[PDB]
């Protein structure tokens, strides 16, 4: 079935850039997703969208510093200036004919 | 198990134990994965004995 | 645990032969199937190919020119990416990575999404 492939970690001082990045089966390529940030002991907070073209949003209480991109058969997604607040997991999210599906987790390590 | 999480089919209990054998093959397995296309299709496995 | 390392770095010219490995360890190689990364300078990653738990390749995803290739050693518990040509734009670290579909899953299809990452090898090539 699917295939929403997220990072377990990512590593790099304060200064990085992801913000995480998904990858999506060939027959599939067009198909958006969404992301929720479930931080440790925290329930999901929804962040983090994506659309196949790239075209960013900002979510609420958290500054512009935050981008995006898409090339070929994967997506990909930015930061400029990573902060310290991005401690969390995430779960890749797309839809089809009547379900969530909801996709898989980013327990994330990433070292601040 | 808990431990090693390891899933291992070492179980026999549609044969209690073995004997007088004949024949043995390894080989390509039968029935197929296939899967990993999305979508709302089903494995239909057909077989003739 | 999950672990994953990577080993078959060289210094080569386009059109070479190499012998790249990822060391599955920690869990059992006879059910899992696995894949390879490409982490190019800068770049995103690109998927080549997988080899199923029977053996079975997919040399898709169009980033290949028809040059990269896939293998499988079973029963040693390392995944080979059967290699030749090692070019110019495969200067990488080769983080490769674990799929969750042990062959026995139930409930929703959120498998072979992948829980770790290799060590990674650095092979550099101009
Ligand atoms: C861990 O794995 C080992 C073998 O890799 C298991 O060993 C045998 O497992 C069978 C199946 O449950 C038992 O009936 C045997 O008594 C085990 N023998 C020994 C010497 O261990 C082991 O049970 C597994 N255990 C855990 C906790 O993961
Ligand atoms: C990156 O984070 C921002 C924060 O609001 C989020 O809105 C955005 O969707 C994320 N990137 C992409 C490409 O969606
Ligand atoms: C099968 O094995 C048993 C041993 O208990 C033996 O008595 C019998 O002759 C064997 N039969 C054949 C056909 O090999």
């Amino acid at each position: 079935q699917l295939v929403l492939t997220q990072s377990p970690s990512a590593s790099a001082s304060l200064g990085a850039s992801v913000n995480l990045t998904c990858t999506l089966s060939s027959g599939h390529n067009s198909y958006a997703i969404a992301w929720h940030q479930q931080q440790p002991e925290k329930g999901p907070r929804y962040l983090m969208s994506l659309n196949s073209d790239g075209s960013h949003t900002k979510g609420d209480g958290i500054p512009d510093r935050f981008s995006g991109s898409s090339s070929g058969a994967e997506r990909f997604l930015t930061i400029s200036s990573l902060q310290s607040e991005d401690e969390a997991d995430y779960y890749c999210q797309t839809w089809d004919t009547g379900i969530r599906v909801f996709g898989g987790g980013t327990r994330l390590t990433v070292l601040g | 198990h808990k431990n090693n999480k390891s899933w291992m089919e070492s179980e026999f209990r549609v044969y209690s134990s073995a004997n007088n054998c004949t024949f043995e093959y390894v080989s390509q397995p039968f029935l197929m994965d296939l899967e990993g296309k999305q979508g709302n299709f089903k494995n239909l496995r057909e077989f003739v004995f | 645990e999950v672990q994953l390392v990577e080993s078959g770095g060289g210094l080569v010219q386009p059109g070479g032969s190499l012998r790249l490995a990822c060391v599955a360890s920690g869990f059992t190689f006879s059910i899992y199937e696995m894949n390879w990364v490409r982490q190019a300078p800068g770049k995103g990653l690109e998927w080549v190919s997988y080899i199923t738990t029977s053996g079975h390749a997919r040399y898709n995803a169009d980033s290949v020119k028809g040059r990269f290739t896939i293998s499988r050693d079973n029963s040693k518990n390392s995944f080979y990416l059967q290699m030749n040509s090692l070019r110019a734009e495969d200067t990488a670290i080769y983080y490769c990575a674990r799929p969750q579909y042990h062959y026995y899953d139930t409930s929703t299809y959120h498998s072979y999404g992948f829980d770790i990452w290799g060590q990674g090898t650095m092979v550099t090539v101009s």
